[PDB]
């Protein structure tokens, strides 16, 4: 299960 | 400690670290900005995300390597010991962001866009915390994860379309939080399969770039549907 | 620090956080186990130099980025601070590899595998000193390089046959230094070629194991050649 | 011009 990757702006 | 820095510098940087790598620096530099006072902007809500985020998806990392070490040698000591090290320091790190969020920016946040935002962010990050918990400590630490948010879901569905990005990326989480924390399934299908359906419909809506963003992030909604039916 | 941690029990750790792909960690962990005191074997040799070649490969790479940005803005002062900063800091963890080799890992070092090995190391972490450094500094840091490697390469053409992959990965590390800190690719391009020579007729020795260890690297000085040619 | 990698045991 993948959330928001969020990583990179 | 990035207290003598004014507020812009600590912006810039927290952009240059961004570009090296450097996500340690880069959420130091937006704590420091946080602790300026001032309200943020989308743009510096979005650095602060990113920077935490970097920062504990290798602590999480790391401590599931480590637990997973730790589990096949209970089927010394220094396993448990450098687990337990590296548990602590996420503890910390997620308790940092949870401590910006209550002091002050959630009271703070009047918007729907703000409010949303960092309530998704207390959600996160007590969901970081349960996946390390062990015991009665994890209920409190996942009713604390569950009631942010729902606070940001109740917001969301009165303030925003459905195929607004943090809408539907507090929904893809949320429903994470179902699966992975709640063992609740069927709330984490359910709550996925409406989202991406209702943003479906919404999309006729948008311009070409905001359907571009959208559907991004519905097609996250979708491959986690693929994985769980 | 490290200073109440058993021997053993920093080793362990320092395998640990390899595979945790916590390097800083990993890092710390050796330096308290060369501050022990003991010679280091050969694996623990290679642990020591891949948790300082991940820390400072990680900072190198920052402070390229960040000089690259400096140079364009120069055809406020954050830019120059923040590549500042990380430059200072690289130099420290490169003053402390070096305080390692030289508190007392090279004078302890007896046997050509291990003297070679730090030898390399010496002139490596010299050679990330030069790349950030400027004027007279770089002249003598340059020259520290230099020395380490020319005595590494020394022994290592008396004490050890052309295919040994230490050999062979000094040599490639010195044409690197001379190509690209030195302003002399004829030396850099003559050495790759020399090692390569000399290695391929020493082949028809190893094992098959040996062999893959060998050619790996040997592909290394090839693909160098072939960027130099 | 690559160095040795060295970044993994
Ligand atoms: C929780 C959250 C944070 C930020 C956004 S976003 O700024 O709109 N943006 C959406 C696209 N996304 C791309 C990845 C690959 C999912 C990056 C962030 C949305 C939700
Ligand atoms: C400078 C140096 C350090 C270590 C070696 S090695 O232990 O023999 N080893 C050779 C193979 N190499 C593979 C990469 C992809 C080059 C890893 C290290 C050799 C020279
Ligand atoms: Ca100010
Ligand atoms: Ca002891």
């Amino acid at each position: 299960a993948g959330s928001i990757p969020g990583r990179r702006s | 400690a990035m207290g003598s820095m004014e507020r812009a510098s600590l912006i810039q940087k927290a952009k240059l670290a961004e570009q090296a790598e450097r996500y340690e620096d880069m959420a130091a530099f937006m704590k420091g900005a946080v602790e300026k006072g001032e309200e943020l902007s989308c743009e510096e809500r979005n650095l602060l995300s990113v920077a935490y985020k970097n920062v504990v998806g290798g602590q999480r990392a790391a401590w599931r390597v480590l637990s997973s070490i730790e589990q096949k040698s209970n089927e010394g000591p220094e396993v448990r010991e450098y687990r337990e090290k590296v548990e602590t320091e996420l503890q910390g790190v997620c308790d940092t962001v949870l401590g910006l969020l209550d002091s002050h920016l959630i009271k703070e946040a009047g918007d729907a866009e703000s409010r949303v935002f960092y309530l998704k962010m207390k959600g996160d990050y007590y969901r970081y915390l349960a996946e390390v918990a062990t015991g009665d400590d994890k209920k409190r630490i996942i009713d604390s994860a569950r009631s942010a948010y729902q606070e940001a879901m109740d917001i969301s569905k009165k303030e925003m379309p459905p195929t607004n990005p943090i809408r539907l990326g507090l929904a893809l989480n949320f429903s994470v939080f179902h699966y992975e924390i709640a063992n609740s399934p069927e709330e984490a299908i359910s709550l996925a399969k409406t989202t991406f359906d209702e943003a479906m419909a919404d999309l006729h809506t948008l311009s070409e770039d905001s359907y571009k963003d959208s559907t991004l992030i519905m097609q996250l909604l979708r491959d986690n549907l693929t994985l769980w039916t």
